[PDB]
RNA sequence: AGCACAGUCUUAACGAUGGAUGUCUUGGUUCCUACAGCGAUGAAGGCCGCAGCAAAAUGCGAUACGCAAUGAAAAUUGCAGUGACUGAAUCAUCAGAAUGCUGAAUGUAAACUACACCAAUUCCCUGGGAAUAGUGGUACUCCUACAGAAA
RNA sequence: ACAUCUCCCUAGUGCAGAUCUUGGUGGAAGUAGCAACUAUUCAAAUGAGAACUUUGAAGACUGAAGUGGAGAAGGGUUUCUUGUCAACUGUGAUUGAACAAGAGUUAGCCGCUCCUAAGGGAUAGCUGAAAAGUGUUUAAAGGGGUCCCCGUCUCAAAAGGGAA
RNA sequence: AUACUGACGUGCAAAUCGUUCAUUUCAAUCACGUUUAGGGGCGAAAGACUAAUCGAAAAGCCUAUUAGCUGGUUAUUUUCGA
RNA sequence: UCUUAACCCACUCGUCUUGAAACACGGACCAAGGAGUCUAGCAAAUGUGCAAGUGUAUAUGAUUCUUUAAACAUUUUACGCA
RNA sequence: UGUAGGAGACCGAUAGCAAACAAGUACCGUGAGGGAAAGAUGAAAUAGUACUCAGGAAUGAGCAAUUAAAUAGUACCUGAAA
RNA sequence: GAUGUUAGGAGGGCAAAUCCGCCGAAUUUAAGCAUAUAAUUAAGCGGAAGAAAAGAAAAUAACUAUGAUUCCUUUAGUAACG
């Protein structure tokens, strides 16, 4: 059985031929099971379960080469995008918020709130 | 109890005795260790391990040591050599035996068993 | 009228006027008007009432799956963990 | 009626493979059976 | 080996019958404290699947009752497989995955797995070689920007 | 698991009855009853057991507006083979449309699928707080030719029309 | 569906069965598709019909509507008592 | 104690009702559930505390912080009623 | 209201959320909708009724046999009344 | 003002206890009933938030005056309406 930290050393083209392998076993297992005599069937949950092990390592990478691609500037794929509330993606930025006018600021820097004790 | 975070109602106690993950189950298949072994680490008490060796201090087989069998943390039944029992057509399967019935001599010492023993002293 | 009212009634009975609807699945798609008579469809709102509080709760948010609300909860105390993982060993 | 459509075709399939009782060997570790005259799909 | 009228009624003993009472209780209940929105980045709802042996709940989505990662961490068994002197077997956490068909549902549709049109498209290898009719895009209203048309 | 009469607070606190509510159960009673549709018999086989399973021999009936063939709606594995007898099959039962295990429905040419009708839903608009009511009704929206010419869309017949 | 006010009337049946009778090439019958929905429809008109439901359907809610009226209204002893 | 006897007495209970043993009504039988309550505001009575006052309201305070969701206190001169 | 807690001079399976359970399920209604019944063996079934005899087969019985206990035998606690 | 599958973006939908907008009744009460009442409530269609809404004087007073909003205690069952 497969191991994810071997199998994220693996070139794309071998870790792919990998994969198919499996899957033509995982089919002839199938097909043993199908015809259901003598059948070795225990084995499919690990076959499975190793394909589903590779598949994931191989998005994992896939992904991630295609994130380095796309690492600067604007213009990422959405489904890349950060997932966060609709209603935080819609506003206004926090630091635009906080922002003000300079009548404002010239009353801010007017009157700081000190602090004090009293004798 | 003096912290009012942490609920003291029999109801929600008993259900996570009952609803147990198997690392809670685990942790209360814990046993008294025996009485030298106990003096030496300063410890009262270990979880069990499948090889262990136990003397039994409650039921009908008190005063019976032996190595533990089978460990069913799930129901909560650690099984030992000598508690053998025949079923009804005669055939034997091991006495289950609940884990503070028993108190424990020889510990199998795994190194992350050793980690744990470390932690306690 | 040996066809007529009761027993000659039901016997003629054949032919169903309500089928299942795509959206709303409860039997409550009525053919030959082309509508479905709780929870909308073909209409885009969604057709209930509240006198009903019984129709109300049987089909409550929390009746099916719920996907993504399952998943958002235990993300929303985590939260600043964000895009991240527990660091290698 | 004989005359379907591929949704109905499937569930009644579905209906089918549902019917049949529950396994033994799953039992040594109920039931809810439909008899079709009894009790009709009502699709 | 004899003796008992039968039935009806009543009584006692001993039972059938029935599920009351009592005893419980991983449930309700109310109040109080606390935080408190999800959605075209495709929700809720609904279907259709998915277990080696697997029907219903639960769980999950063609990688389908677990994947990766972490913390615990040696067992797991109904059968059968599997693993251990620590990224496997078991749990919990779960921040990276994945994410069926739909559904506002948004290509035109709808007792349809019906039907358009425009992009042909995907992968491997470091500038080249292989695959597949597959995969996408195309709703309505709006806004900011641009375009060549008009008066 | 149980009490408190030592004292006292508190209560969803005392049943024969409501044509009470809910659940069980009698007497009525081995009784009412198992009354449409001409008739079954003999011998055998099966099986623990046969008036009502199977086979054969007789007798008969339905009498082509059929208890016959095909089909629609509707049902939905009821089909079919192999088992089979706990319950059911208002009598019996080895029977079975019951129950368990499996198997079974293959289309260029047969239908749907395409078209429009009686019709339905929308666009353009316009009303209506909105919900909705309408449907060319103050249109700068779809198709064909080589800049011109046509010109609301869409669903609606499994017995109309229709390629084999 | 006229009559036998036949059989039935704890049904075979919440209108059946028998016998009788009327209708049969048209103001014909039947299907399928379609339209109009509750003080609303639809009615060769009977207050008919509108899913065993009709001189105002069915569903849910306002609602635990209201009632000079009906029924019921639970242990004991003792006292005064209409 | 139970059991027949025999003598004497003894009319279906509940019910509304002038009057029920009624030819008045409800009751086949048994079990369990099943009906003058709670809040608001008012009154008299009685208990209880204080008195020309009374009631700490809202609220603040604390070595109050398993119990404590009450108990305690009223600034190192509001309001009701009289 | 959703989720997470902590609670209780609350209810204790005909009660209490309709729902202590494979319940917003079964089932019923053309449909809008309506909407249940339904907990308890034992300490341990890794103690679940072995074996024998008579039985076509159900089953019964045992000088046989588990358990402290089987008139505890899985529609298993206690087991009232009719 | 059109046209654009032009480039970047948005709205739509669900859920509803508390919150806000419209639209908006009757049972009921008066021992009847028509005004009043129920009630600016129930249903209906819409919009939000973790709270919202309201908010910085076209305010109250007639005092020795106060001085955005909310909320509690209160005025007060009072002025008043019928």
């Amino acid at each position: 059985n497969v191991k994810a930290y071997e199998l994220r050393t693996l070139k794309k083209k071998e870790l792919l031929d990998k994969l198919d392998e499996l899957k033509k076993e995982l089919s002839g297992l199938r097909i043993s099971k199908a015809l259901g005599n003598s059948a070795k069937n225990s084995k499919i949950h690990g076959v499975r379960k190793n394909v589903a092990r590779v598949l994931t390592v191989y998005n994992q990478k896939r992904k991630m080469e295609l994130r380095q691609l796309y690492k600067n500037k604007k213009f990422k794929p959405y489904n890349l995008r950060k997932k966060l509330t609709k209603n935080k993606r819609l506003q206004l930025s926090p630091k635009q918020k906080a922002a003000m006018t300079l009548r404002q600021k010239k009353k801010v820097q007017n009157f700081p709130q000190r602090k004090y004790l009293v004798v | 109890k003096f912290n009012k975070q942490k609920s003291s109602s029999r109801r929600k106690m008993r259900k996570a005795h009952f609803t147990a993950p198997a690392g809670l189950r685990r942790k209360i298949m814990s046993s008294k260790l025996s009485k030298e072994l106990r003096l030496k680490y300063k410890t009262r008490s270990l979880p069990v391990r499948k090889d262990d060796e136990v003397l039994i201090c409650r039921g009908h087989n008190h005063g019976r040591e032996g190595k533990v069998v089978k460990i069913n943390r799930k129901r909560y039944k650690i099984y030992v050599e000598r508690v053998t029992r025949e079923k009804v057509n005669g055939e034997s399967t091991f006495i289950g035996i609940h884990p503070s019935n028993v108190v424990l001599t020889k510990l199998k010492v795994d190194k992350n068993r050793k980690k744990i023993l470390d932690r306690k002293a | 009228g040996k066809a007529g009212k009761g027993t000659g009634s039901f016997g003629k009975r054949n032919g169903k006027t309500h089928f299942l609807c795509l959206r709303c699945g409860k039997r409550s798609y009525h053919l030959q008007k082309k509508k479905c008579a709780s929870c909308g469809y073909p209409s885009a709102k969604k057709r209930r009432f509240n006198w009903s509080v019984k129709a109300k709760r049987r089909n409550t948010t929390g009746t099916g799956r719920c996907r993504y609300i399952k998943t958002l909860r235990r993300k929303l105390k985590n939260k600043f963990t964000e895009g991240s993982t527990p660091k290698p060993k | 009626g004989s005359i379907k459509r591929f949704r109905l075709k499937q569930r009644l399939g579905k209906c089918r493979r549902q019917n049949r009782p529950v396994p033994h060997w799953y039992r040594l570790k109920n039931t809810k059976r439909r008899h079709w005259r009894r009790t009709k799909l009502g699709l």
